[PDB]
RNA sequence: GAGUACGGUAGAGGGUGGUGGAAUUUCCUGUGUAGCGGUGAAAUGCGUAGAUAUAGGAAGGAACACCAGUGGCGAAGGCGACCACCUGGACUGAUACUGACACUGAGGUGCGAAAGCGUGGGGAGCAAACAGGAUUAGAUACCCUGGUAGUCCACGCCGUAAACGAUGUCGACUAGCCGUUGGGAUCGAUCUUAGUGGCGCAGCUAACGCGAUAAGUCGACCGCCUGGGGAGUACGGC
């Protein structure tokens, strides 16, 4: 009804509540009757710059069909989390499910 | 912007590439049109005049 | 682009983003590629959008 | 009567229209050596032509030598004259140019400039 | 003719929040020492009470390089960082529907660059007024060093511009050629719409020049002119 295509880079030295956090993220979207399309998590990359001092980041995107609600309050969370660093929301009018790039290579 | 110095290369084509990189860049030209506040309405006469430059110079051809 | 290939572009494709970039970090010109008017707007905001996660860099330097 | 050593430093031209002042310092920029074109003794029109940064240059890269330093990474700003003359300048002196950059800062937009002049 | 319903297209159209990177300035700290800055040449100014340069950190305000185009959107004024939310219009294709419901418009009603005014914030850069240094016969200027209102934000007022295409709105006709922005068809080519540019036949014009985006051939309605000054001034009204 109203698609949200977020991609969301998180913090390099607690990088490993990757899971805990996306998967506590997306407890909102089934119980609004939204579908997830898509999760994909290519983290340990490298920055184009520092973004507060540090290099490195733990990449992820996810699609999402939320109301107002569910949006809002995860960009509450978003903005109150001490690792959330950076954050984007590009809705779309469609629903897209495969893939954004992978490993192309080996 | 920056240069490579490799295989014990003369100091000439250090300065060459140095120059053909600035060049490309366009470094001076962007700080040479950055000295004065340069108006709107001289923004859009310029531009105008340059449009009409090169539509006669491209017509010139034919 | 025209027959086949992608109808339309996005920030994922980051090879064929960074294929329309200057070495300093400057988004080309649309009359050195030859590029369509539509596709230019459509790969600027593509360019942006990509920089502003930190994918590109906004300057060569930084 | 302090003496230290250092190698592989770091040289600055700074390039204005009206002087260039060259400066070393190791890659912790920390002042070792500087020279600058109303020092070489110009005071006026000549302070601005390319001689003047390749004396100051020079003049620097020669203090400097009393430290060994035999690598530099040499980074230029400004759009003056002289902008190259410094370079050939201090490799006349006999340092290792290991690499040359431009550090000119382009603002964006920035704050707007002054009046233009009416001469 | 005018309008309605249904899929799509493009866009700096408008409003409310949030977030980015470059750069300037200021403050703190390290190295380092005699100049920096500016000019046609200088000087004022800043410096051994340690400046400029150089490295790191912090604060804050404003504008949004490259894309960018005879490019786009808007009734005009005007509108360029990115994202979310609210919202107007225009182009585009087929079918269905209403059945003249249209054009213009004295008065009236609103929107309306910049500068300016009121109340309250904010203040980096620039910079009327102003101070000092030059130039000069003089220089209440041009040039240089500083610098306050203002430029920014919220709400209110003000009603003006070479507010210009110096060309009122609406409709219908009249050889062609070369571009370009959106969209369609038929087989890179041909055709067709709505804009945006360059030439040009008739025709028009005092001439310049206009020439399907008329200043040509015609219709409908409105506004305005009647020698130069005095004067868009005086008096009266609002
Ligand atoms: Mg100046
Ligand atoms: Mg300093
Ligand atoms: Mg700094
Ligand atoms: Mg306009
Ligand atoms: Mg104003
Ligand atoms: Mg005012
Ligand atoms: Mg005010
Ligand atoms: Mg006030
Ligand atoms: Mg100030
Ligand atoms: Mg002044
Ligand atoms: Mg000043
Ligand atoms: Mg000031
Ligand atoms: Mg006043
Ligand atoms: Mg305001
Ligand atoms: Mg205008
Ligand atoms: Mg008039
Ligand atoms: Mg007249
Ligand atoms: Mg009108
Ligand atoms: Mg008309
Ligand atoms: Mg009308
Ligand atoms: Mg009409
Ligand atoms: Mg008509
Ligand atoms: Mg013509
Ligand atoms: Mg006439
Ligand atoms: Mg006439
Ligand atoms: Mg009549
Ligand atoms: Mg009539
Ligand atoms: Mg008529
Ligand atoms: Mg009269
Ligand atoms: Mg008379
Ligand atoms: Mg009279
Ligand atoms: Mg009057
Ligand atoms: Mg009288
Ligand atoms: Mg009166």
């Amino acid at each position: 009804m109203r698609h949200y295509e977020i991609v969301f880079l998180v913090h390099p030295d607690q990088s490993e509540q990757v899971g805990g956090m996306v998967e506590r993220y997306t407890k909102a979207i089934e119980e609004d009757g939204g579908k997830i399309h898509r999760l994909e998590d290519w983290g340990r990359r490298q920055l184009a710059y520092a973004i507060n001092n540090v290099h490195k980041a733990h990449y992820v995107l996810m699609n999402v069909e939320c109301s107002a609600k569910a949006l809002a309050e995860l960009e509450d969370n978003f903005r109150y989390n001490d690792a959330v660093i950076r954050n984007l929301v590009m809705r779309r009018d469609e629903a897209v499910t495969e893939q954004s790039e992978m490993l192309k290579a080996e | 912007p920056a240069v490579k110095v490799k295989e014990n290369e003369p100091f000439d084509v250090a300065l060459r590439r140095f120059k053909r990189s600035c060049e490309k860049a366009g470094v001076l030209a962007e700080v040479r049109s950055r000295e004065f506040y340069e108006k709107p309405t001289a923004e859009r006469k310029r531009k105008a005049a340059a449009a009409v430059k090169r539509h006669a110079k491209k017509v010139q051809r034919e | 682009f025209t027959a086949e290939g992608v109808k339309e572009i996005d920030y994922k494709d980051l090879n064929t983003l960074k294929a329309y970039v200057s070495e300093t970090g400057k988004i080309v010109p649309s009359r050195i590629t030859g590029t369509k008017a539509k596709y230019q707007r459509q790969l600027a905001t593509a360019i942006k959008r990509a920089r502003y996660l930190a994918l590109l860099p906004y300057t060569d330097s930084h | 009567k302090v003496k230290k050593t250092v190698v592989d430093g770091i040289a600055h031209i700074h390039a204005s229209f009206n002087n260039t002042i060259v400066t070393i310092t190791d890659r912790q920029g920390n002042a070792l050596s500087w020279a600058t074109s109303g020092g070489s003794g110009f005071r006026g029109s000549r302070k601005s032509t390319p001689f003047a940064a390749q004396v100051a240059a020079e003049r620097a890269g020669q203090a400097a030598l009393e430290y060994g330093l035999k690598n530099l990474d040499v980074n230029v700003k400004g759009p003056g004259p002289g902008r190259e003359s410094a370079v050939r300048a201090l490799n006349a002196c006999g340092y290792k140019i290991a690499s040359i950059t431009d550090v000119t800062p382009i603002p964006h937009n920035g704050c707007r400039p002054p009046k233009k002049r009416r001469v």
